DNA sequence: TTTTTTTTTTTT
DNA sequence: GGCTG
């Protein structure tokens, strides 16, 4: 198919539509609007549930409220035959920033004791010296628009947890908050310095050996050279050691998205972490701590017995799917 | 003008008894327009009458639409009024928009056609006409309009029965008497003609013994084969024409002399038209592969053919369907109706030899339900004649002809007539 | 859709005679509709007339209601609608929107009831009917119905039933003498009657001269031919009507003068009808195809046709059977049984013709055992008439008519008769 | 590819030779592809000749551009190389680009008529042909395949026609005498020859037979076995070269002296040829197979055989039809089709066998519509034999043999000769 | 060693003759490689050829992959160049590949049929 | 079912398929008869014989014993 | 379900006779588990008899491991009760359980095998 | 929509 | 703030 013409139709056709939005990556070109089809959400009128993935071999349109997922092609021709025409002859026609400054921010290792969001890391059983790398904020929104103005439209005072993400030069080219709150818009708002700012956490601190990639970068805490993926999107590319790194998800051998992610990653015949002999049976690393009373060096020891690849990782992974 | 269309389909009923049985819901763009006639068409199906405003604001409420679609037709509802003009006009307009919209959704059609085509197989859609139906659509758009021929009216339509009575359409003779007798003269240019046969019984002995008495007429005869060697072919034509077996060609009993010399012979006769013989590989070739032999052929040879021969039916391409597409019955239509469109256009006379089943093989009786490959070629066809050379005709040198479509004339008139055929001659002889 | 009825109400006479059995206060709503709908009650109650808008707004002066009711009713009254849509869209409406509140207030009570089910016993209302009775209330809802007509009820419509055995409202004449008095009044609608035809007796003869006399009668008669084409058929036609021989049209004795001079002669006649002839090819005709064209003849031509006759039923194709053969007595009953389906959903008289067995053509005498087709033919055929042509009348130009199946009356009362054929202007005269 | 395309023009003669017949400027570009085929159009038309790179440079510099299209010209000028590539391949995709790039202009040009038709009459253009030129124009541009080509005359070709008929290579003896007389010369290179007849009545026989003849007179033979192993088939070759038994060799009537004494015998012989047995699974071989098979043949050994036997086609395995997709008159056919194909590529005569169905297991006679798998194997094979075995016959070991299919020659000269089957030896005698 | 035996089969006539009887699709890789193969095997059953490095340029721009997929492929092509070698340490390499690959395959599908069977 | 209750069973009998005598080494035909049964006897036709000649010793009488469930020859 | 299987292999006796054969250390685990089996089996190689909890304790008392995996073990002997459960039932799970352990067992070295050849 | 095996049934 | 096939 011809993916470039079919997003400039789609551009063309979709730049009208209630929510329109381009959402595009450096990689994909996708776009965010109300379904005209639907109206999408008729009680969130801010909900845009159509969506055109011009990543995908051929750029289709799917709309996450009335389920009605097309390519671009036919919702074209079946709501725009004047411009469908065109395109349709067409076809055969064509045939960085480093952040400096920490205002409102007290490093954990320097803030008191007796400081309550201490206690809480407590419970959260992280280790001491770990702490000089947490700082906790009284004015989150505040301190992010004092050093990106404009991000929050009122500079409330929200308590939260930044970690620095601090490049190979160990630089904190970004930030992600935690809300001390169990209630939060998101667990873990991350904002970066620059749009290119790294993506992974604790790379200035990979030592050598085998290098474990989890979830979250509390849970690279316990682990020795333990790297955190900040969220986005998975790819091997921007990772690196490449050679030698582990991978390491969550233990919930159920839910279908972590195996969907394994079974990809195996297919690239990575090297994983298995959980199907593990003495502790909570979701993830810290919940086996605080709860079952995981201890980090039996974790190690567990995980140095536990990794596998190509085939014998398939084949554990089989049984670990349910 | 699609509001106007709606509006005096709703307020007008002469104009609504002109126009709406040739309208369709393709004519409309796919926004409030076909919704709205969908809704129209709907209760006319089901109650037989030309709806009112308050029918379709009811029928617009019971319906399963979006707001969207809900609020572009209830405008367009509210928008439509009684504008007096004249049903002289109106029609005529409206029989424009039809043939416009007619012909933007066939270009549409062959334009995604072209689409299909280019994609690489394993992805491209199934069941979708390949790039040599694209003329053939353009020539159902073209074919659009308010005037609609059913059947033949009685003291509607005698003047044309008269001329029918009094005039005959022109006739290209045979040699033989007999089938100039079943067919009232021969037979006419745009047609097809059909010879089944059983297999090894005489499909190719009497295409080439045809080919042969057109020839000695003065006509130019192209012989497409798609199974047999050109020289095979010629051989067959030799044999016929040079009265020499072709046991004796094949042995050598005839010298070169003598063969230059009938050659020689023929040449210096005034009365004698041109044979080419052309070979395609088996499924190799369609009409479009015809007709560009066609072009080539009066290009660089001043040619031009009038009883274009066809070997077999059942092995030429379809020219419409993508191969292993469709069943047999299917591609073997698409095969006949596209050789007589050929037919039509060049104004030849096409005459080929399909096969019948295996039950019709060695059966003193054939009829229409015995054609293997397709049922439907004795309706694309115009004269369609059977071999039943089962069992004693061999023996006696002798065949027999069942006429099982004959559009010509009467086909329960000469039904069956015994033909003289001599294998080794490769022709027919009447047993008068 | 309440506004439509309640204007209806007000300003209809049928609609109000039609519908008013069957409409009641909880059908509308629980607002301005229901008190609407009460004050029309109320006034059709204290005076059995249909109020007006004048008297309705007096009533509604004089009413207990507050002050949302008040402008509610007043709003609706002010909105009523003289429009006259057409009555049988109005009626099936109206039936629906009944019988869709009917199934809602039943669910609504069964929900309830169940509700009430689910509670302390010492705690419950006691006219809430019990559980047992939840299918018994939704069968209430299943028995709206603004038409009860299921079928022929005896004893409850022996009055409709008088007035169709003296009006004969079935018998369509057939202008011979003799044939009418062995039908008691000619052939009935949704009927299918064959002619079955032995030695030197064609099938088409006798099915033109039906055609002919049926279209002298007034009669829209719709003949599908197999073996022949429209012209031929229609020559047939004209032989038979313009009086001149089927060989002297060929011949040209007869100029264009007389033939338009005759032609128009008939067309000034008002006890004309239409003939409207469509060939298909041998095979091709199930009866599937045929109710394709009555649609395309009904929406196009308007052409709605009271007789069809059918050129052979053997050259036809059974739908059901989808295979076809020459002469196979499976596709012959199917055949049969389709086209007198056709009759009967279409209430037209249908005619075939078929040939008798080989036995019945060697003997004078045709007995149903002795028929080609066999309790295929004489089990789906309402009229069966035997056409005999012997050397004795034929050299009298007459043919035996036996009677060999007569569901219309007794088969041995006249069972044996001749009819005067004429061979040339394919005719049958009656003989004294 | 317009790169390709105009360095293989430059600096090819053959692709100059087979293309530059159907080749416009219409069909490259708007860019600098049209304007450098203009300038090799413009210099072969001066001068009859292909151009050179110098002289195309000195001739863009003589003619006149713009200086963008100048840059683009010199920069496309520039890259041109011979590139020896497959003539074949590059025939094809000139073919497919020249006929995409027609298509294209097609849509074009029918695309801007419809546009100017709907202008008004005084702003429309006249040169712009009218949308009744539109389905014409899309055929003339399916109609341009490259075939100069356009077959025999039969009067300017008479001389090569003798010629050919004096090219007897393609004939292969038969070493029985009776089997040439009846084929004329014995079966011809790239042809399907099949050896059909009931369950255990020899087929395999004739085949071992066949290739054992075909050895003895220098052939190079591939049996292909689908049932039997290799030795066991090569015990029936023994059998018939040494000509002692098949029970004798396992009953130990043969010492190893004799064994050894006859098998050196035989390769002292210089008229003896290759034989190589090849055995695969049921179901699981076709050409592809076959073809694979060839390849590592003639690699391994320089061992290209002249005559291939097949086991039995339907044991075999179609290639594009999967195990079980279609019923056997497809997959049987299409195997038949394949096989056809593989040996007139190979130019091989290919000998298989053919089952029976039930109906002629046990009759004196076996007819052509007595083939247990698909009717089209007898419509792709050339020679169908057929076996015929009785209980008078086997008293006197004579199988019979009715000629069934006889494309070589004349199928009813011979119709039924009697062999000599022994059936100890796997051998077939003549009988005088 | 997908490339040297892609760019052995291009550009040596020996080794295709030997290896190309048993090259499957599914003994090279899930990207780049195995498109690049599809490709010459297309070319090789609608010519009986070794196509060029013409030849699978014009194929890949007569193909309908993605954006990744076709710039995969096109470095890959570009990439393809003959190289002195020897026949034997190419044939030899070449079925230790293909039987890995094919025991991997196995292993692969092995391990779906058991993850399979139990449902 | 035709060739039930026969003193002659062919090889056209077989029931289910035409392709197993083609696909099958060796195959013997067991017939019974009243004269047979009352003489502890079944007749084994030959009927697809691919170790020899099928046209020698095509039918022979074997003594079953319907009591003891075996085969005993004549000779 | 090793705990059940180890728990009706000491109290269970129809159980013990039916499942005893078909038992092997790699059928259970590489932790606890294979730890008690092996307990179990030694014990019933010397005395010709199930042992108890007791003779359980005891032979882990003499027969030592390291303490990091020997607590994981005495832990584990602290939950196998009688739990009467039926007889066809605990059969079919135990068949079913080794069963899908022999696969895994079987995966794992024709996988180790694999990987060797490559070496 | 045809094609081929096998069976079962029925009609002539 | 993402999430489809
Ligand atoms: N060389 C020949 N010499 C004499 N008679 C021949 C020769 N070739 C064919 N015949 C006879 O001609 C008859 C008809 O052959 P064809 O013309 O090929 O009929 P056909 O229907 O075309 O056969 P097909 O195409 O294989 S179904 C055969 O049955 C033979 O008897
Ligand atoms: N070992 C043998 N000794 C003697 N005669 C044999 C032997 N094997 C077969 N025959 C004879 O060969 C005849 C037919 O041979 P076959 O080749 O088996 O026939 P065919 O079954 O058509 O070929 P197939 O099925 O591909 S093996 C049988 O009727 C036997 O009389
Ligand atoms: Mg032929
Ligand atoms: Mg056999
Ligand atoms: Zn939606």
């Amino acid at each position: 198919s011809i993916p470039w013409i079919d997003n400039e139709f789609a551009y063309r056709a979709l730049a009208h539509l209630p929510k329109f939005t381009q959402v595009n990556n450096s990689s994909t070109f996708k776009l965010r609007f109300r379904c005209p089809v639907c109206g999408d959400s008729k009680t969130d009128q801010n909900k845009a549930r159509g969506w055109y993935y011009g990543d995908n071999n051929e750029g289709n349109i799917h709309c996450y409220n009335c389920n009605y997922h097309a390519p671009i092609g036919i919702y074209l021709k079946e709501f725009e035959p004047d411009l469908y025409r065109e395109y349709i002859f067409e076809i055969r026609k064509e045939k960085k920033k480093i952040i400096k400054s920490l205002p409102s921010c007290v490093r954990l290792d320097k803030l008191a004791e007796d400081h309550p969001i201490i206690k809480y890391v407590k419970a959260r059983c992280i280790p001491k010296d770990k702490w000089k790398y947490l700082w906790f904020t009284t004015e989150w929104p505040k301190l992010v628009n004092s050093i990106a103005p404009g991000t929050y439209k009122k500079e409330i005072s929200e308590p939260r947890l930044v970690i620095p993400i601090y490049n190979a030069n160990g630089k904190a080219e970004s930030f992600q908050g935690r809300a001390l709150k169990k209630d939060a818009p998101q667990k873990y708002i991350t904002i970066e310095a620059y749009p290119e700012a790294t993506k992974i956490y604790g790379v200035e601190r990979v030592k050598d050996g085998d290098v474990y990639v989890l979830e979250g970068p509390i849970d690279s805490l316990f682990i020795e050279n333990g790297i955190a993926i900040t969220g986005g999107q998975l790819d091997l590319e921007v990772v690196p050691f490449k050679d030698r790194r582990v991978w390491v998800l969550d233990n919930e051998p159920r839910h279908p998205d972590t195996i969907k992610r394994m079974t990809k990653l195996v297919d690239a015949g990575e090297r994983v972490m298995f959980w199907d002999k593990s003495p502790w049976k909570s979701k993830d690393v810290n919940d086996m701590i605080r709860k079952e009373g995981a201890t980090p060096e039996q974790i190690m020891e567990y995980m140095k017995n536990n990794i596998a690849q190509g085939l014998m990782a398939k084949m554990r992974l089989s049984k670990y799917a349910k | 003008m699609v509001e106007i269309i709606l509006s005096h389909l709703i307020f007008d009923q002469a104009y609504f008894s002109k126009v709406w049985p040739y309208m369709d819901s393709e004519y409309f763009e796919s926004g409030p327009a076909k919704n709205t006639f969908k809704l129209i068409k709907s209760h006319v199906n089901e109650y037989h009458s030309v709806p009112s405003i308050n029918a379709l604001n009811v029928a617009l409420e019971n319906s399963s639409f979006t707001e969207t679609e809900y609020s572009g037709v209830k405008t367009l509802i509210s928008k439509l009024a009684d504008s007096p003009e004249d049903h002289s006009w109106l029609v005529k307009e409206t029989e424009k928009y039809v043939q416009q919209r007619a012909m933007f959704n066939a270009t549409s059609k062959i334009i995604e056609i072209q689409t299909n085509a280019e994609l690489p197989p394993e992805k491209r859609n199934k069941k979708m006409p390949d790039v040599g139906a694209i003329p053939d659509i353009m020539r159902q758009a073209l074919s659009i309009s308010f005037d609609s021929y059913v059947g033949h009216d009685w003291m509607d339509d005698y003047e044309a029965r008269w001329l029918s009575y009094m005039n005959k359409a022109r006739k290209v003779p045979f040699k033989l008497r007999i089938l100039n007798k079943i067919t009232k003269g021969g037979a006419e240019t745009g047609t097809l003609n059909v010879l089944m046969a059983g297999v090894n019984v005489g499909k190719s002995l009497g295409l080439c013994s045809l080919a042969a008495d057109y020839l000695q007429l003065g006509h130019n005869v192209l012989y497409i084969s798609m199974e047999m060697a050109e020289e095979v072919c010629a051989k067959r034509i030799d044999a016929n024409m040079l009265d020499v077996s072709l046991d004796d060609i094949d042995d050598g009993h005839i010298s070169y002399a003598e063969y230059k010399g009938k050659m020689e012979k023929w040449r210096e006769k005034s009365t004698l038209g041109r044979l080419i013989v052309k070979q395609y590989p088996t499924g190799g070739a369609d009409a479009n592969t015809f007709r560009s032999l066609l072009n080539e052929l009066k290009l660089k040879k001043n040619f031009v053919p009038t009883i274009i021969i066809v070997d077999y039916l059942g092995i030429c391409k379809s020219c419409r369907i993508r191969v292993y597409s469709e069943n047999s019955y299917t591609t073997v239509k698409a095969i006949a109706e596209e050789l007589r469109a050929l037919a039509v256009e060049t104004e030849t006379v096409l005459w080929t030899a399909a096969q019948v089943g295996k039950q019709a093989w060695d059966s003193s009786d054939v009829n229409m339900s015995d054609i293997a490959e397709s049922a439907g070629l004795p309706a694309t066809a115009d004269f369609m004649l059977a071999v039943i050379e089962t069992e004693e005709l061999a023996a006696a040198e002798q065949q027999l002809i069942k006429q099982i479509k004959s559009r010509y004339g009467d086909k329960n008139k000469w039904n069956k007539f015994l033909m003289g055929v001599q294998k080794g001659n490769q022709k027919w002889v009447e047993i008068e």
